[PDB]
């Protein structure tokens, strides 16, 4: 199948730091573009950051911009979201989304599409 | 020769040349001194030996043994992506062993005029323990340097005693070669007609064999009652063809398989009790059990789950570092089969089912599983994959007889295989250790692939961007390390 | 950035009736609008790719249509499986953006 | 023997290879699903006895009288695509009992079969390993009506066919097949065709075990009963496609080998289930199916007049007692596949360059005459 | 014609192991951390000398098709005639034949030579191939059952007969 494993967790104080982990596994790692959705308690469903199968394209969301940090390692298949200097409206449940669209490195094209397979999430408190 | 004057040089480099390939790999090496020269005794009653399945009965000796017998020794990560991406297969042909620059010391200072023990058992004289799959093999990187593993064996027991059928055997008593620290030891050995191994997977599926367009001329029996009610008996039959594929006659059927329980990888999925050894498969021999490991060859799991694993069904390496001793699964790496799944049986499944009695008036038609399933005519299967960190060859044992010698954990049966190698240093005593060099060339005979795919194949790839730490290299420790477990098989055929 | 708007804001219907949710984007994005539904406790689930493509578990009863600003979903043969917030997508260009979502 | 017939092939595919799926078929259900291609080519099929102990030697091919038909008059510049693929790199199809068969009969015109493979699937859908073979990427000779074509081949040796009907030796394996009789008040009154059969599972989808180990059909004295898919079924001339009643159809019988084989219905035997002791009786239980023994001897599937001539053995590391299960001669170089097609003459082109392919044809199909000797 | 194996081993199948170095292999250890609700986990190890019957072996020991074991001592015997009631047998078009003397297979475990196979002895005792064959009296092995779930605890059954697999090795029987 393909297998969307996030923890981060976590209550941390405002201006803290936490860092998310989603452990992908079942499908190709480096050919899809993985992408943390945000839904805060009671209100809708926030993207928050992209990145390209290579890692060469990080997009972020423009609230999130300068402060969150995606990131993919790919020995243990796993991508990152590190995010810092947290302020109250981080309060939310955080998914981990991979992309539709499979890509290679041979053409220059935009690498998202559409989440094809979310994951359950875990729920950061600030 | 002399002290001042070398017996040998540095080889390591691999010849691709033509259909075969010739690899050459030279290790720096230290032998101490075991058992304070002495032959010990060993036995289940010294460490306690608490359990019967346990009990065993042997001797260690003071000897150390050569293993070469893992692929990691022969072939670098690269030759290995060159040898499994472009041949179907491949197989030893020719052995060279070389052992030259002996240093003997004494604790330390160099000792001039001791000798070394050798020699090479070609008669197959003494217990083999080469293919066990046990730890001393040559180094992975060419750099490293290792320690010559202990040579010891066992021999029949009752419980922690023995038998008068028991044996014992004085590598002493054998011809040896005595070399000094400017004799050099060499021989030649060639390899016995074995199969290719069959680096490959199946493009289609024992089942798939047919023409989709076309209608058999069989008849099958598809209907055993004309409606629901009282005496609705009929005899129906139709065609077996594209629309129904399943009831088709067909020539041959998948291998043999003794089924194995399936673990989850996710361990919620996971029964909550203690069933690693009370649930798993395994054989009695003479009164002790033993667990089936590998066992036969087959698919690992069905297709679509890859979180579940045969309980002792495959191979499990280690990575760099790991404990002895109750490791979490993300240490360990476990090795999928699943290319086997065209031919073969999925480990975890019943073999089918079959009639279990007489349909009649009263009596409904009656079915059980199939766990297990010995050879059949008709049946057709692959062998398990090799390794990179996997063995080569094993050794036939010597018996009346055998079905499909090729050794369970992989590699090249072989009546005669590579010979063993035994060493020591010879002997209150000086403390006294040694070192030296150690070159093996092995010859491979290549199998060429000339399939009309269209389309490209799978092959071997490093998949990373950027990353820490290349794979198959040093970290900043200096450490070698060997990321994953990497198959043989990537080129397709036709089945 | 591109702002997605989704008319009805919550709803309610009866089974097996017709039911259409539309969102208006704010420039010609032409097909890259994408839908999802999200049930209580539960993660989204992508139905509808392209504008109109369908993905490969979605019912049948679901479509979708539009291009340039105005995109719709279409539900025929409304079921209690069905009742679930629903959220229309832009893939045209990145910040992606998502609607506001309605209630069914 | 020698053997003439006269073939009529049409064009396939509309020159146009094609994707094919159990989706574009309907959708069926696990079991059945597959995933392949279909060709434009045709293939020649004479694997079956009436075609044409004892085992085949030699082989002798040729292909004249080339007739060329456009639709009806002669086209005379046409040509016809033959090879043949010797080194077995396109996948197998003879062996799977299809028809398409040349005719029993010498007079009979027949129809040439269209050819397609299946490659491997995770459902309607394909794997990355699942292969696509283009045969025009074969060499191949094209002929006018002039030209003939030709090839010999050298049958590898196997055995002859059997063709007769305290101890040491022991009868073979048996996997038991459900017992259905002739007779309807006698088997039960419930839908068992598929329920009470023997299967074997590969990859998560279940098999019908047809027609299985050779077994004898049925025990002495009942020649009512007979094994569910355990025997062969031949259609009568003109037997209905569909839900033919048993009449219909005929249905071999292996009797012969009751001598050295497990009866098909039957148990193989008893086995000991447990020790002995003053508070525990002795327990047995049957043994429905049973692997090969040491000293198990057997005799295999018979061949019929209308039975499948040989199959070709798969390429695996391993395999016991090759022989097919449906009867003939296994063989790992079987008679090797004959390709052959119309070649696509299109019609008139625009009067404009347009670099999209030809999607217009003359309508064509070919005739002409085949003779297959087999030295025996 | 084979020379016949005149000889007895001094190895048993299970034990070709070197004693002293452990295996570069991992098995199953552990399958809870023990004694709660919610305790599953996997625990791998090195097959070692300290635990031999885990080790990962080339080779299996060869078919069986299982004997009633009956003893010398009568009074150990069940008192009820069971010579032909309980005797392995295969039938052959509906006549059944005693299973004599069947697969060559060790006559008895180690230390229990009383017993003796019910038709698996010519009373000649097979002891010597006990290192490469199963007893006659015995299961071959277990084998698993069913699919282990959170539900479902996992279960095995005896394997009473097991025919040839790839990588089995055998004794004849002795003259």
């Amino acid at each position: 199948e393909v297998q969307l494993l996030e923890s981060g967790g976590g209550l941390v104080h405002p201006g803290g730091s936490l860092r998310l982990s989603c452990a992908a596994s079942g499908f190709p790692f480096s050919n899809f573009a993985m992408s943390w959705v945000r839904q805060a308690p009671g209100k809708g469903l926030e993207w928050v950051s992209t990145i390209s199968g290579s890692s060469g394209s990080t997009y972020y969301a423009d609230s999130v911009r300068g402060r969150f940090t995606i990131s993919r390692d790919y020995s243990k298949n796993t991508v990152y979201l590190e995010m810092n200097s947290l302020r109250a409206d981080d309060t939310a449940i955080y998914y981990c989304a991979k992309d539709r669209m499979i890509t290679f490195g041979e053409v220059i094209v935009k690498h998202y599409d559409a989440f094809e397979i979310w994951g359950q999430g875990t729920r950061v408190a600030v | 020769d002399g002290v001042g004057s070398s017996s040998g040089n540095w080889h390591c480099d691999s010849q691709w040349l033509g259909d075969r390939v010739i690899t050459t790999s030279t290790r720096t090496w230290a032998l101490p001194t075991y058992n304070n020269h002495l032959y010990k005794q060993i036995s289940n009653s010294t460490s306690g030996g608490s359990s019967n399945d346990n009990a065993y009965f042997g001797y260690s000796t003071p000897w150390g043994y050569f293993d070469f017998n893992r692929f990691h020794c022969h072939f670098s990560p690269r030759d290995w992506q060159r040898l499994i991406n472009n041949n179907w297969g491949f197989r030893p042909k020719r052995l060279n062993f070389k052992l030259f620059n002996i240093q003997v010391k004494e604790v330390i200072a160099n000792n001039l005029t001791s000798t070394v023990q050798v020699f090479t058992d070609s008669d197959y004289q003494l217990p083999y323990v080469l293919g066990s799959a046990h730890e001393g093999c040559l180094p992975p990187f060419p750099a490293d340097v290792f320690m010559i593993p202990q040579y010891g064996y066992l021999t029949l027991n009752d419980g922690s005693q023995a038998v008068g059928r028991s044996s014992f055997y004085c590598l002493e008593y054998f011809p040896s070669q005595m070399l000094r620290t400017g004799n050099n030891f060499q021989f030649s050995y060639e390899f016995e007609n074995v199969p290719f191994h069959s680096s490959y997977a199946h493009s289609q599926s024992l089942d798939r064999l047919m023409n989709p367009l076309i209608d058999q001329y069989l008849y099958y029996l598809s209907k055993t009652i004309n409606g629901s009610g009282q005496n609705q008996q009929t005899l129906k039959f139709s065609v077996a063809g594209p629309s129904n594929m399943a009831v088709q006659g067909r020539n041959y059927i998948p291998g043999p398989s003794y089924r194995q329980q399936r673990v989850s990888t996710t361990v919620t999925q996971n029964n909550n009790s203690e069933f690693a050894w009370p649930g798993a498969s395994s054989w009695a021999l003479n009164g002790r059990n033993s667990l089936m490991n590998p066992g036969p060859a087959m698919a690992s799991h069905k297709e679509g789950e890859d979180r579940f694993f045969p309980l002792s069904g495959s191979l499990i390496f280690g990575k760099q570092g790991t404990g002895r001793d109750n490791v979490d699964a993300d240490k360990v790496m476990i090795t999928n089969e699943e290319e086997i799944k065209t031919t073969n049986p999925v480990a975890t499944e019943s073999y089918g089912q079959v009639a279990t009695n007489h349909q009649s008036a009263q009596a409904q038609a009656q079915t059980g599983w199939v766990q297990n399933q010995g050879i059949l005519p008709g049946m057709v299967w692959q062998d398990r994959d090799v390794y990179l960190q996997g063995p080569i060859w094993a050794k036939i044992p010597h018996t009346d007889g055998n079905f499909h010698p090729s050794p369970l954990m992989g590699g090249f049966g072989m009546k005669h295989p590579p010979p063993q190698i035994l060493i020591k240093n010879t002997p209150s005593f000086i403390t006294q250790y040694s070192t030296g060099q150690v070159s093996v060339e092995i010859e491979w005979e290549l199998q060429k692939e000339n399939s009309k795919r269209w389309n490209p194949e799978i092959q071997y790839t490093s998949n990373y961007y950027k990353s820490n730490n290349v794979e198959f290299a040093v970290n900043t420790e200096g450490v070698y390390s060997e990321p994953r477990p990497i198959g043989t098989r990537y080129l397709t055929r036709n089945l | 950035d591109i702002q997605m708007t989704q008319s009805p804001s919550s709803l309610s219907a009866s089974v097996g009736d017709r039911v259409t949710i539309t969102c208006r984007a704010s420039q010609t994005i032409s097909t890259n609008v994408n839908w999802y539904q999200q049930k209580p406790g539960k993660a989204p689930k992508l139905l509808i790719y392209a504008a109109s493509s369908l993905q490969s578990g979605v019912p049948s009863r679901f479509s979708g249509s539009g291009s340039g600003t105005d995109f719709t979903l279409t539900i025929s043969s409304l079921q209690p499986e069905d009742f679930a917030t629903f959220y229309c997508q832009q893939s045209y260009s990145a910040p992606l953006t998502f609607g506001e979502g309605t209630k069914v």
